[PDB]
């Protein structure tokens, strides 16, 4: 906002309060929430196992 | 993906860098350059599996 | 069959059979873009993920 | 996914309508209700067809 | 391009041969190629099928 970057090439998230105050280019990758869970391994519980 | 945030580069308001900026990302993705170097690091190492 | 092949599967695949469940507690990061999108999402999907 | 290309609003380059229009469609992201639009144009019809 | 309407809303794919042209808004839903293929058939139907 006070002229001292003429660029600010970084991971921005493109949001509305953001946009108000500065401006952005179109985005070069589209992103989002995702989940982060361990990958299943071998195991299985006493009842459901059979 | 549950939101769809978007990146991008940061211009003062008014700047007139941003329309050729815009530009240039455009044309970068449409040559799909920005695909490779999307996958330059992600795939850092694959994936090990053997089964 | 289930033991020559054994295809594993994680009992969660969308945002909404994680929403479901209770045994697998949520995560994000205090103060960071997640749990900012999560509040005041007003989502039915969601609201629950917050709540 | 294989490509990336989002759609958008036409605007003339001498028209600061897009500017105000990019301001309008953030405000829409933020509050979620695009997501929304989205299941009720897209699964809301398909909802009585689900698999 | 001659100002007949001056906000063309609608399923408009973000090009760099529209961009010079024509000045476009942010993506307000992002998209991409994607492979459609029918589920595989599998042999479930059938009470006789033991
Ligand atoms: C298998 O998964 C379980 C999940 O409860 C985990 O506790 C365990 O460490 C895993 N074992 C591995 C990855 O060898
Ligand atoms: C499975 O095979 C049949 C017969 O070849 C064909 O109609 C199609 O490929 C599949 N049918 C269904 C209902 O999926």
């Amino acid at each position: 906002i006070d002229h001292k970057a003429d660029l600010a090439v970084a991971p921005l998230a493109i949001t509305y309060v953001r946009e108000k105050v500065i401006d952005f280019s179109k985005p070069f990758m589209t992103l989002g929430i995702s989940i982060l869970y361990r990958k299943p391994n071998g195991t299985n519980p006493g009842v459901f196992s059979f | 993906l549950i939101d769809s945030k978007g990146y991008g580069v940061g211009t003062p308001m008014g700047s007139p860098y941003r329309d050729k900026i815009t530009i240039a990302i455009l044309q970068l993705q449409e040559e799909g350059k920005l695909h490779m170097m999307k996958e330059k690091w992600w795939r850092g190492n694959g994936c090990p599996e053997e089964e | 069959a289930f033991l020559t092949v054994e295809r594993m599967e994680s009992p969660i695949d969308s945002a909404d059979d994680l929403a479901k469940q209770t045994k697998i507690e949520y995560g994000a990061v205090e103060d960071g873009a997640t749990m900012t999108f999560f509040k005041k999402s007003k989502i039915s999907t969601y609201d629950k993920m917050w709540a």
